């Protein structure tokens, strides 16, 4: 199927698109814009419906998916100052679309590495990575062990950049189980964290195979919290990565915790200083049955970035991460400007 | 300069698609610089640009986005060559909240005028058919009135309710009610004045209602 | 002759107006010139803050700030120039009586009006009673609507010649239940003049549900449809 | 019931524009009798 | 009428009427190398407003209502026939046409 724009309108995005075997359209979304607004036309991803034609500043739009389809990304986007829509581009998902291991690893890293190149400004040890693994009986030992191996190579992949972040390892079921705490003197020791990632097993949560994700995120909360104003709090990037099927049945809505976390990090609580770049949440669907609606509600929504992933075969991610380790590629440093206290010109 | 707009009336929130044709004093394509303004109903410019039909073959595709919170009324698209600010071309388009009807209504009198001493009166035909050709089944409310100057005088006595069978109707204005509409004994004083018809068809389903006028 | 060259048409028109909003990081700078004068330059803000404006340069301009919102004026209760009262009662299948009273809010006996009625799903007007009202003075019902039978007369239009602004011109007719089914949909009645459609009044009738409304849990201004099973 | 089409396999209409076909066409076809002719294959909307 | 020509007929072999969501051919007979800008409008729109429609008749209307000539023919003299028609006759013998200052015709 091909797209064409009326007169006076410019076409950006794939003009021709082909229906592929993965139940997805090839190329990028077609958008017919006139470039007459503060922000450009967000466009209408195939399968969705946009409600909002005004693209002024402070204006907004809303997206809805057809019946039987699940919306991935943001359902509402607001035109922010500086010409840039909030959240991320929506996408109508079905019940068999999945994601190829490469696609996942490719997008997960193109979003992670960037939020690390900036971390170099400059133990230690100025980024935290909370690994929350789901050990519920609804995942099975197969899709669980494959999730660890994937994490292992991820830690090595990160390490290949020569960066030493603080790690926090937690597996959860009916109750949360903390293996590594960022406050530990060994959290920044990649090898340390890896040895733990190996000692854990799927049989660890067999006696009480609940799925209380809420308490799991509460475990992470207590790790980033304070006993009541550490000197280095408004300079630390927090990254939460959790594997789950999104099928929680104990504790209620886990999202409430995410909000509490954002309140703790003073995020989205200042018009002039959003501080969104200080918290990223990645959610990987692992179990046989995965609720794309719930894992999308936890994952972050950042423009041009993907935080929700539904691994097809899994285990292949592990082999992809290992293949994507390249010590030759350097870590960028261009166009970097951080709000330092003194802020003398030439710092800006 | 000739300005073309896709529609004749737009709803708040839609976009106006218009084109400017740049021809010389011989009606031929030419590359020129054109100024374009957009005046609100009260005649105040809200947007102005400076385009050029250069390398465009005397055709300037354009568009204007109508705000959700816009002013209802007759908007205006004014334009002119940069080397002739005095000679200004313009085209109007109406902005209003509405919904497209399902059928049209036509009111054609037997004659394109009216003879004063015509005892028969003014016979008017009421043709109403759906947009897809089919004929309308419903009722019609037709009324008359007199217009002399920029001022109209309704004739409450000339109210009729004729049925619309097979997409057709028939109503007549008795000469009695006409002369009785005014009060002036003379009938030659009506000479020069004009009459107007106001029809209203309504389907038996009561789902749609169209208003016409001649 | 020299004075005819050094003679200006107007005075300098070069305003550098900049408005800074607290909810915004950068200033909004505009420049008004003689040629570009009388130009509507608006900046919208979905947020209600106290912003400041700074003007600078040679000339003169006009500033105007107007906010648009929805006021809780109501009040109305916008039934307009009509007072429609509809009631559905049993009978002495399950025949019922539909009494429809109507009045006009004005100084004149409202001209020709319309009566759009929608039956309850599974109910149809008594043909006999319709004929009686059709023949009645100041009442007319299209012949097309008469000879329909219980086949499909779920929508009826009873045109009127007038409705007194004094008392209520109440009328009624029987409605038999030709088709039985659980959960029936409330009917409705709408009145209005032949010239103005907007100004009108509509009411709903239902055997059980009061004033023909659907069950919905309301609170302040947030309501949720409660038309489902119990547990 | 037993017959008719499933109320799920019914693809409802939706595209009801008040105006469309705002495109451009050039006549470069082999000119015969000074009358070039193009044959456009357009898709009608859902509107009746 | 049009200096050249432009026709828009159906490409279909007559047949019956189209169906919502169907392909139909659109034959266009115009001048060579000419650019054709199109536009489709629901007739339900003209029911509310049929004014300001661009028509060829309206085009010539503007062209004709701009002639430099006023009088339908002839004048009060020789130098008048020219000015009234839209011409300025001038010779070396002395006979010249009247002076024209106003852009638009008198009255
Ligand atoms: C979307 O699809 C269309 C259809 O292919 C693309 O337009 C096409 O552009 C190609 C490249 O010029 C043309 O290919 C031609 O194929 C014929 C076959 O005999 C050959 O003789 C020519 O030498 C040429 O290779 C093709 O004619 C043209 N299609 C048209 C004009 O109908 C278009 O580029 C695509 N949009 C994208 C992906 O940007
Ligand atoms: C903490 O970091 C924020 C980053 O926005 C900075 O603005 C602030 O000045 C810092 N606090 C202090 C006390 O300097």
């Amino acid at each position: 199927i091909s797209f064409h724009c009326y007169d006076g309108y410019t076409l950006r995005g794939s003009a021709n698109r082909t229906c592929q075997v993965n139940g997805r359209w090839s190329g990028q979304t077609a958008i017919c814009d006139n470039g007459a607004g503060y922000c450009s036309n967000p466009g209408i991803p195939i399968g969705t419906r946009k409600v909002g034609s005004q693209y002024r500043l402070e204006d907004s739009v809303t997206y809805h998916c057809s019946r039987g389809l699940t919306l991935r990304g943001s359902q509402r986007r607001t035109c922010q100052e500086g010409g840039s829509w909030s959240g991320t581009e929506p996408s109508c998902q079905d019940s068999f679309m999945y994601d190829t291991p490469q696609e996942v690893a490719e997008a997960f890293l193109s979003s992670l590495t960037e939020t690390i190149e900036g971390v170099d400004a400059e133990p230690s040890g100025s980024m935290n990575i909370y690994l929350v693994l789901d050990g519920s009986g609804s995942i099975g030992a197969s899709d669980f062990t494959g999730a660890k191996k994937c994490l292992v190579n991820l830690i090595e992949k990160v390490a290949s950049y020569g960066v030493k972040p603080r790690y926090g390892l937690v597996t959860y079921a009916t109750y949360p189980k903390i293996w590594v705490k960022v406050s530990e003197a060994d959290s920044s020791n990649a090898d340390w964290v890896t040895k733990q990632l190996n000692e854990i097993n799927y049989e660890d949560h067999k006696l009480k195979s609940g799925t209380n994700t809420k308490k799991a995120l509460q475990a992470v909360y207590s790790m980033m919290s304070w006993p009541d104003p550490p000197e280095g709090w408004n300079r630390t990037r927090h990254v939460i990565i959790l594997m789950t099927d999104g099928l929680h049945n104990m504790g209620g809505d886990p999202i409430t915790v995410i909000d509490e976390i954002r309140d703790l990090l003073y995020i989205g609580k200042d018009r002039k200083n959003p501080r969104e770049d200080y918290l990223d949440v990645y959610v990987f669907g692992v179990g046989p049955l995965v609720n794309q609606v719930n894992i999308n509600a936890l994952a972050s929504k950042k423009d041009n970035e993907q935080h929700v992933f539904k691994v097809k075969d899994m285990e292949n991610l592990e082999d992809v991460f290992y293949q994507m380790i390249d010590e030759s590629q350097s870590l960028s440093l261009c166009g970097m400007v951080w709000e330092h206290r003194k802020g003398t010109d030439y710092h800006k | 300069l000739f300005i073309q707009t896709d529609k004749t009336i737009y709803t708040p929130g839609s976009t106006v698609l218009y084109r400017i044709f740049t021809v010389n004093h011989k009606l031929l394509p030419v590359g020129r610089t054109v100024m374009v303004n957009i005046e609100n109903p009260e005649g105040i410019p809200v947007k102005q640009d400076s385009l050029s039909s250069q390398n465009q073959l005397g055709v300037l595709p354009l568009s204007w986005d109508i705000p959700e919170l816009v002013n209802m009324g007759q908007w205006k698209i004014r334009a002119y060559y940069e080397n002739s600010p005095q000679q200004v071309f313009s085209t109007e388009f109406e902005v209003k909240e509405y919904v497209l009807p399902s059928f049209e209504v036509i009111v054609e009198p037997t004659e394109k005028f009216y003879y004063i001493y015509n005892e028969k009166g003014l016979e008017v035909t009421i043709t109403a058919r759906f947009l897809y050709g089919k004929k309308v089944e419903g009722t019609a409310f037709v009324i008359f009135g007199i217009q002399d100057g920029e001022q109209r005088i309704s004739l409450p006595e000339s109210l009729k309710r004729i049925p619309i069978e097979d997409g057709s109707g028939e109503v007549v204005l008795s000469r009695k009610v006409l002369l009785d509409g005014v009060q002036n004994p003379r009938a030659e004083d009506l000479v020069g004045k004009s009459l107007y018809v106001s029809a209203t068809v309504i389907l038996h389903s009561g789902s749609d209602m169209v208003q016409a006028e001649r | 002759a020299q004075y005819q060259k050094d003679a200006p048409d107007h005075q300098e028109l070069n305003l550098d107006v900049s408005l800074q909003l607290p909810s915004r990081s950068s200033k909004i700078t505009h420049r008004i010139h003689w040629e570009s004068a009388s130009l509507l330059r608006s900046e919208e803000t979905k947020e209600n803050e106290g912003f400041t404006v700074t003007a600078e340069g040679k000339g003169q301009g006009t500033l105007s700030v107007v906010t648009m919102y929805h006021a809780k004026a109501k009040d109305q209760l916008t039934c307009n120039k009509f007072d429609l009262k509809v009631t559905i009662k049993p009978a002495p299948k399950n025949t019922m009586i539909l009494e429809i009273c109507t009045r006009y809010r004005g100084d004149q006996d409202a001209t020709m009006s319309i009566l759009d009625i929608s039956m309850m799903t599974g109910f149809a007007p008594d043909t006999d009673d319709l004929k009686q009202l059709a023949n009645g003075v100041d009442r007319y019902i299209s012949k097309y609507e008469l000879d329909k039978a219980f086949s499909d007369r779920n929508t009826l239009i009873i045109y009127l010649d007038k409705v007194s602004h004094s008392e209520d011109d109440c009328l009624a007719f029987k409605v038999h239940q030709y088709f039985n089914v659980e959960l029936i949909q409330p009917g409705a009645v709408k009145v209005y003049a032949y010239y103005n459609l907007e100004e009108s009044c509509t009411r709903f009738y239902h055997p059980e549900k009061e004033d023909g409304k659907l069950n919905k849990l309301c609170r302040d201004e947030l309501c949720r449809c409660a038309e489902e099973n119990c547990f | 019931d037993e017959d008719i089409i499933a109320e799920e396999n019914i693809v409802s209409r939706s595209e009801f524009p008040e105006s469309w076909l705002w495109n451009v066409e050039d006549l470069k076809e082999p000119p015969k009798n000074g009358i070039s002719t193009k044959l456009m294959n357009i898709f009608l909307k859902d509107s009746i | 009428s049009c200096v050249g020509s432009l026709v828009v007929k159906s490409g279909q072999s007559e047949d019956r009427q189209p169906v919502p969501g169907q392909q139909m051919t659109l034959k266009i007979e115009g001048d060579h190398g000419a650019r054709v800008v199109l536009v489709a409008v629901d007739k339900g729109v003209f029911v509310l407003n049929k004014k300001n429609k661009l028509t060829q008749s309206k085009i010539w209307d503007v062209v004709e209502k701009a002639d430099i000539g006023c009088t339908p023919g002839s004048g009060k003299d020789y130098a008048g026939v020219f000015s009234d028609a839209g011409l300025t006759f001038t010779s070396s013998s002395g006979q010249q046409t009247a002076q024209r200052a106003e852009l638009q015709c008198p009255q």
